[PDB]
């Protein structure tokens, strides 16, 4: 029974851990550079007004 | 009439970009039609923008290239642009100015025509509740058009909006429980596009109740500005008291507003958002809003201008400022063309505020409501779904989520691709979308009263 | 005594020789005397705003100085007309023209002077009787519904040198003539009053009872009061569709005005064909709603000037049957509209714009349109007290919260009944969205539910507790899983789905839910809370223990007292009537009571 | 300085118009000077009515102070007047006593809210029911409310409206629901009008309330009601035997439901 | 004083907007107060905004509807706009521009105070020390204000900022182990609210201490401008020569910053940052900064500006410079206030950076500081443990966690949850939250110092 939840328990941590290293490393870069664009392209649209 | 004779100015005192301002001028009219006799005898034509005391502010629609100060002959014909109209317009092909282009004789006038149109009173304009069978399922099932609407192809560069616009010309007809005539004003359109139209008209045959107004992308940009108004005059002419069902076809939206803007930054108005002119919203107010029916007579126009959305963006100036005045819009996707759908519909952001009183039971069918309701709301949670499953993976998607993937990819397979010569009757719509709701069990299509799950879903 | 054109450019002429004009003064401009309004003095030229088409206005074209600002004549004839932005009258205009155009110039009176009205003066007045200004001094037999009464305009007093006697009078006829300082006035029953000034009243009053719209969110989550001033999504599916008719056939307010500052031609038209025909039941009759309403058309290729008078003509008739002792239900189509038509105006002023182009003043605008609302002791001496409710429509550009229209709306209304666009795409109507829209009358509201709902406020807090609840567990529920959650929190999921499907949602078009009492949201609320409640003791209870109870076994046992709260929604008030009601609410209490305590 | 919202001028302007409608509504309410204490509380305001002024010189007394100028203050003086003059216009024909009038006034200056009172309220309800009926058509709603309506102001007048009466509540709520009733629901009009006679611990309740010609209508309306669906002409004539009955009466109602059952054997 | 006669001017020759431009002024002062009489009589207020040569542009405080040349006269009053201050002034209710609207009498000067002021000598400035309390627990026991801090609220539309500026200032006072007053300065407040601040410290019997500004949303925005100036001249009045601790509550700062918008947009400059004037800073600087101790008197000036975050943005021009100038904030959250709870004042991301200044031996208590650490450390735990309960489940948690969730329930119903009429003063808050952190055993309570658990902690 251990080394039944043992195993299970191996493959759920590598699925998460893979889960919260893409969010960290693709998703929130991604949305903090369209952020840091559309800051910057606001602050264009100012500037030209 | 006016008898008088006219007053020629070669006192021209300034050109600037599409302006040309005069001085000395004897009382003059505000929105009055001037004709420019170049140097070398070149006749152009213009409209005065602006007076002030002596001065005036002529616009001229052929562009002020080759005008000088000294020898520019400016003639002030003492009146408004009154536009010539007849019957026989339909079958004919002019410029952004109205002039012949097919050879033929000018304009034989059955009445002079204000190009700015005659407001119409709002206690006498009948409520348009006649539905257009487009034939394109993604328009007739969930996106009904009234005739009378106003209803624009929002669409991007590259899109087939020209093919959607033409596929509904051809197609357009009430729905069976007359035959329209087409006014088509081309602004911008390059030579591709307007032979396009013009043999498509061409080879459906119904040229003889077609009327073009062609201004390409070489001719003069500040012609477009009229173009569309003469369209819609002829629009009125034919419909309010030649009693005819006129569609009015407007290909680019977006080349007249660029029109307006290139005026207003000649004339240095205030700018309003990205450059265009404060009063864009009021400009186009005034070509929009002339559609629809009124009290007494039977002719209506259906007006469905087409936009080329910059950037893709909805919220731009000229397509926000043309979601508020036109009945909707019906909204041409990059994503769907990209993926080889047509037409590439995307039903979400678009909508038909007439819709609701056009469909129903007597109209089309009881269950059109429902379905097109449930539809919707079925594409949008498929929609999310794929958006969750792009993040988080197939296997941890429910059952459920499933059966809305499948109704998603279905309902881009079957209900809105379509083949550009197919018609498909409000009916058969109807039935492509009731096989597509099948997808789900009745206890998931929660927006269909159980009285027409139990008339239409067993089925 | 008349100047004359100097320029043109758009509505914006420039007339010479105006030295003595004063500024918001109206002229006549042109031969055939487009009515316009001088926005702006330079020694003596006078920049005028046109309120028509000023196409064929030519310089030294006349400019006749009319002495009085842009103005409304409020009297008998008001109830069941269309009138443009500027108070024209558009059936008027079309009878007189018999043609579907509205011709420039066209100079129609607006209240028609050859109707004869049944006008019954007060008996206790008499010559020499000293009357101020609100003073009702007599009765016009309008119609079966509002009995017109004719008030002394304000800043108006003396005493009554002669009174008519009970009769038949025009609107031009002399009723009433009185002497002040020995300066003899003579009114008709029709008098005139400026657009942009603020009718004057005794005292304005809090506002404490409610306006019952039609749907149970809005009553109950978010509820409105007589003389309240709200804010409103104009999305589709929602606003025009249900709401504005719903206040209109039924709802608290004794009159309603309606604005279409910008309305699309054909939702006009729509407007305009549909209320003639709605009916309403008055005193055991089906009467029109046009005896109650009045409309002001402004269709969005109207001019501008006009677009940005509307909402002004539209709240003055709203004070003026507010100054009645009415409660006058005023909708405005669009304040974005009107936003738009003060952004185009200020922009040919050229004006330093506000952030995303809007005049700086804009906020002051909307501030002093919006606070002519509220419930007033209305001036006059025969005491009684009327209140304006404001319901301005506000559409952002792509449903946008940051909106210059929108944010200084935000900072002037009481009540915004915000828009849910993931809401609208699922079909969920009405499409509020329960967690940033808000009612700030609650608190007056408060009053009025502890003396006739006495068990309703607990109920509207627990309700918003527990969709909050579920705003707070659907992120983790989407994010992580289901598996995890306790039992607890399941009862709150289903409870949270129950009260968003069954009791926040309703559709007007049926005949059941057109219009839902507030008995039945109170008691469809209560049943629901009651329900709440009761599982968590249960759940609660029974943790810690053998017997344990869980959401599960509560569903399977119960599947009939689920559906019956479902149904609760589908009880129909006209055949229904409010004692069945009330006593089937019971009755499924009831039953979840002894289902309950067998599970117990 | 504004005052209340109002230009000074406008203030005091409406301060004498006050005082003229104060004066006006005594003069109304009471021409012959019986309410000697409601003239003593109200004399410095009536001072200025009973002596004769003009307009300009009250107008200058109050923008002095000599006149009661404090707006609120004569706002609700000049409210205690109206309602208690809408209490006796909407009972017109059946005025009421000295004493019960004295009563009511001072039960209203009491109150602290008389414009929320319970009392504005019945009164409200009182002149919804007399402003439909002045201009009424004939027919069995209109003549029952008016029957009951005149039965009502009968039993203010009696008793007032400071004191809840059991039956001034019972007429307040079945006259309010006859009124709301939908014209073509006649059967249930009839239901009501008959459980209210029934209902009333008089057995005749309209024999002095109204005129003897709309006794006889109504008479003549039930009777009517009771014809249709007769098995037997003697029946009917019986019926015409009890159209004799000067006015209606509970006994007149239980011979009718008698050959209602009668007709229902036969039938 | 100026005896000479005060010029009036019938040569106005312009109107434009809000402003009248006078010509041929004798030496025109700059924001000089000037009383123009329409032609019918009607009198208003202005100020002149600019000045020029002979011209003057004097901005009208009400409207210039109406106004016209060549019949419009003009009186300059020769001097800045001066209001006067008094002592009488404490109980009273003022308008904008400081007429009062309580049918009082006008105040009866002790002195004519120019509103602008001047800035106060930094080297006269003190730390501000000892507290002010406002019988909230939210920020008496985990905020505290300091006499002589500036520490904005910050809220979003439709939370109850006013309901909690309202209940501060009926119950603000000193700690308490009649030389304290509230200077209350409403701006863009509509009319509801303006009432019911009004009838609410009227009725509380709080009045004696408050002196209450109104300006309400369709008051001119001039006086908007010229409110919080009234106020803080009233506020350094009664603090820095009467010698009494004054509160000033400014509630609606973006109401303010909207009519500073307005204004700067009427003398035609540029907008700045987010369509702001770009000099917003220096103004906020001017209002705020007139606050704080003073060295040699005993009186002080503590602030709580009001802020509608706009969108619910912290980056927003207003509160971002509201924060680059003042000392904390308290954060009134849309989450606690959909759950039902007030006062919704958020407690982790509000700060109050001069706290430690405000409690200790002699200000508030000795466990003061301990206690408001250990509370927040405790409630930190149970939100993070409450997400963590979401994942794992009830049961998985441990005994500790089970501790912190019921701290957590325990603290925002008892401690957060007060009641709009229900004064805490700082020992009973503080009482509260050792009935709370009694949840904990001593050994939990980490940040407390065991000389100060030995002592409170027992009971």
């Amino acid at each position: 029974s251990l080394q039944t939840s043992f195993v299970t328990l191996d493959e759920a941590i590598k699925i998460t851990n893979r889960r919260v290293n893409a969010i960290e490393h693709v998703i929130i870069p991604r949305i903090e550079r369209t952020l840091a664009y559309i800051i910057t392209e606001l602050d264009e649209r100012e500037r030209e007004e | 009439y006016l008898s008088q004779p006219r007053l020629t100015y070669k006192t021209v005192s300034g050109v600037n970009g599409p302006l040309v301002i005069l001085d000395h001028v004897k009382f003059p009219r505000y929105a009055e039609i001037v004709h420019l006799t170049l140097p070398d005898g070149t006749k152009r034509s213009g409209q005065v923008l602006e007076v002030s005391g002596s001065k005036a502010v002529v616009q001229v629609f052929e562009g002020t290239s080759g005008i000088d100060a000294k020898k520019t002959s400016c003639e002030f014909t003492g009146d408004i642009l009154r536009t010539p109209v007849s019957e026989d317009m339909l079958g004919r092909v002019f410029n952004g100015s109205g002039k012949p282009i097919d050879r033929g004789p000018v304009v034989l006038a059955e009445d002079f025509l204000d190009i700015m149109g005659q407001p119409i009173n709002p206690q006498c304009r009948i409520y348009p509740e006649e539905m257009i069978q487009t034939g394109i399922s993604a328009i007739d099932g969930m996106n009904s058009i009234a005739r009378g609407q106003k209803i624009p192809i929002f669409s991007a560069a590259g899109l087939p909006h020209n093919e959607i616009a033409a596929q509904i010309c051809r197609q357009a007809g009430l729905v069976k429980k007359e035959n329209f005539a087409i006014v088509f004003a081309a602004m911008g359109v390059n030579m591709e596009t307007a032979r396009f139209f013009k043999s498509d008209f061409e080879e459906n045959g119904s040229m003889d109740n077609v009327c073009l107004f062609l201004n390409l992308a070489n001719d003069p940009t500040i012609e477009r500005i009229i173009t569309p108004r003469l369209a819609l005059t002829t629009a009125e002419f034919l419909a309010y008291q030649c009693e005819k069902h006129v569609l009015v076809i407007l290909t680019d939206m977006s080349s007249y507003a660029e029109a307006l803007r290139e005026v207003s930054a000649a004339r240095e108005e205030v700018p309003g958002r990205r450059g265009f002119p404060g009063y864009m919203y009021t400009d186009l107010a005034t070509i929009y809003e002339r559609a629809g029916r009124v009290e007494g007579r039977n002719g209506s126009i259906t007006q469905i201008p087409i936009l080329t959305m910059p950037n893709d963006d909805i919220t731009h100036p000229i397509p926000d400022l043309t979601g508020y005045i036109t009945e909707g819009q019906i909204y041409v996707d990059r994503q769907l063309h990209n993926r080889q759908i047509y037409p590439p519909i995307n039903v979400l952001p678009s909508l038909s505020r007439l819709m609701k009183s056009a469909i129903g039971e007597g109209m089309t069918r009881k269950d059109h409501a429902d379905v097109s309701n449930q539809l919707y709301a079925c594409y949008a949670i498929g929609k999310d779904v794929q958006a969750m499953k792009a993040v988080v993976g197939e296997e941890a998607l429910t059952s459920d989520d499933l059966l809305y993937l499948e109704f998603l990819q279905k309902f881009e397979k079957n209900f809105i691709t379509q083949g550009p010569y197919e018609n498909r009757t409000v009916y058969e719509t109807l039935d492509i979308g009731w096989q597509l709701l099948r997808i789900f069990p009745k206890e998931m299509l929660k927006r269909i009263p159980q009285s027409t799950l139990s008339e239409f879903y067993p089925r | 005594t008349f100047g004359y054109v100097h320029g043109v450019s758009g509505p914006v002429v420039t007339a010479c020789d105006m030295a003595g004009a004063a500024m918001y003064e109206l002229v006549r401009v042109g031969h055939s005397e487009l009515v316009g309004e001088i926005i702006r003095l330079e020694g003596d030229m006078a920049t005028i705003q046109v309120y028509e088409e000023t196409s064929g206005v030519s310089v030294g074209d006349p400019v006749l100085r009319t002495g009085k600002p842009l103005s409304v004549e409020l009297g008998p004839g008001i109830m069941g007309a269309i009138f443009d932005g500027i108070q024209r009258p558009l059936s008027d205009i079309s009878s007189q023209t018999q043609s579907i155009y509205i011709p420039r110039g066209v100079n129609v009176s607006a209240l028609s002077r050859d109707i004869k009205w049944e006008f019954i003066p007060s008996k206790n007045l008499r010559v020499g009787s000293h009357i101020t200004g609100g003073d009702i001094y007599g009765i016009v037999n309008e119609n079966s519904l509002i009995k017109h009464k004719i008030m002394l305009p304000p800043r108006s007093r003396g005493s009554v040198t002669y009174i008519a006697p009970p009769g038949n009078y025009d609107a031009s006829d002399v009723v009433l003539e009185l002497e002040f300082e020995g300066v003899k006035e003579k009114l008709s029953m029709v008098q005139v009053w400026p657009v942009r000034q603020v009718r004057p009243v005794t005292e304005k009053l809090p506002a404490n009872h409610p306006l019952l719209t039609g749907q149970r969110v809005l009553d109950a989550l978010f509820p409105c009061v007589q003389g309240g001033t709200t804010a409103i999504p104009g999305a589709f599916g929602c606003g025009k569709t249900v709401i504005s008719q719903s206040l209109s056939k039924y709802s608290n307010s004794d009159v309603i005005i309606y604005v279409g500052c910008g309305e699309r031609g054909n939702e006009m038209s729509e407007v305009l064909r549909d209320f003639p025909e709605l009916t309403m039941e008055v005193d055991g009759k089906v009467e029109s709603i046009m005896k109650r309403t009045a409309l002001v058309a402004n269709t969005s290729n109207m001019p501008v000037a006009a677009r940005e008078a509307s909402i002004y003509t539209g709240i003055t008739l709203s004070e003026y049957f507010r100054d009645m002792g009415y409660h006058v239900s005023m909708m405005a189509d669009s304040t974005s509209r009107w936003a738009e038509a003060l952004r185009e105006i200020s922009g040919r002023l050229a004006e330093m714009p506000a952030d995303s182009g809007y005049p700086a003043y804009l906020g002051a605008r909307l501030a002093s349109f919006y606070e002519r609302a509220g419930r007033v002791k209305c001036l006059g001496n025969p005491e009684r007290e009327g209140s304006v409710s404001i319901v301005g429509a506000v559409s952002p550009p792509g449903g946008d919260f940051s909106d210059p229209v929108t944010s200084a709306t935000l900072g002037i209304v009481q009540v915004f009944w915000g828009l849910d666009k993931k809401l609208a795409q699922r079909k969920h109507f009405p499409s509020v969205n329960w967690l940033i829209s808000y009612s700030k009358y609650m608190r007056a509201l408060d009053e009025y539910y502890d003396k006739h709902f006495t068990e309703f406020v607990p109920l509207r807090t627990k309700a918003k507790e527990i969709l909050q609840e579920e705003e707070d567990l659907a992120e983790i529920v989407q994010l992580v899983g289901k598996a995890s959650l306790a039992e607890t929190d399941k009862i709150t999921l289903e409870v949270a789905k129950l009260i968003k499907d069954d009791f926040l949602q309703q559709n007007g078009y049926t005949p059941y839910d057109r219009f839902c009492p507030f008995y039945k949201t109170v008691g469809m609320l209560s049943n629901m809370i009651s329900f709440y409640d009761m599982a968590r003791r249960a759940v609660e209870t029974t943790a810690q223990s053998d017997n344990k109870i869980t959401w599960s076994i509560i569903r399977e046992h119960m599947g009939e007292i689920l559906y019956k709260l479902s149904s609760m929604k589908f009880k129909d008030p006209v055949k229904d009537g409010e004692a069945k009601i009330k006593a089937d609410y019971a009755q499924l209490l009831e039953d979840m009571q002894n289902a309950f305590r067998s599970l117990e | 300085i504004k005052m209340g919202g109002l230009t000074s001028e406008q203030y005091h302007s409406q301060v004498v118009g006050k005082i003229g409608y104060i004066a006006r509504c005594m003069q109304t309410i009471d021409p012959e000077n019986n309410l000697k204490k409601i003239r003593e509380d109200y004399q410095d305001v009536l001072i200025w009515a009973e002596k004769n002024y003009r307009f300009e010189e009250i107008l200058e007394a109050s923008k002095s102070g000599k006149c009661p100028n404090d707006l609120d203050a004569l706002s609700r003086r000049s409210l205690i007047l109206q309602e208690l003059l809408r209490l006796v216009s909407s009972i017109s024909p059946f005025k009421m006593k000295l004493d019960l009038i004295e009563s009511q006034y001072e039960k209203m200056k009491q109150h602290v809210n008389l414009w929320k009172s319970d009392y504005h309220v019945k009164l409200n309800q009182l002149n919804q029911l007399t402003d439909y009926l002045k201009n009424a058509a004939p027919t069995p709603k209109n003549n029952f409310l008016r029957a009951m309506t005149s039965v009502l102001q009968m039993q203010i007048a009696q008793y007032g409206i400071t004191e809840d009466n059991e039956g001034i509540n019972q007429l307040f709520k079945l006259g309010l629901h006859l009124l709301a009733m939908a014209n073509e629901k006649i059967d249930e009009q009839y239901h009501l009008f008959k459980g209210y006679v029934k209902d009333q611990p008089e057995e005749s309740p309209f024999e002095g309330i109204l005129p003897a010609e709309d006794q006889k209508i109504l008479v003549k309306t039930m009777i009517d009601y009771a014809m249709p669906k007769l098995s037997s002409k003697v029946l009917q004539d019986k019926l015409s035997a009890l159209s004799s009955s000067d006015v209606l009466t509970k006994t007149l109602l239980d011979s009718i439901d008698r050959i209602v059952k009668e007709n229902e054997k036969l039938n």
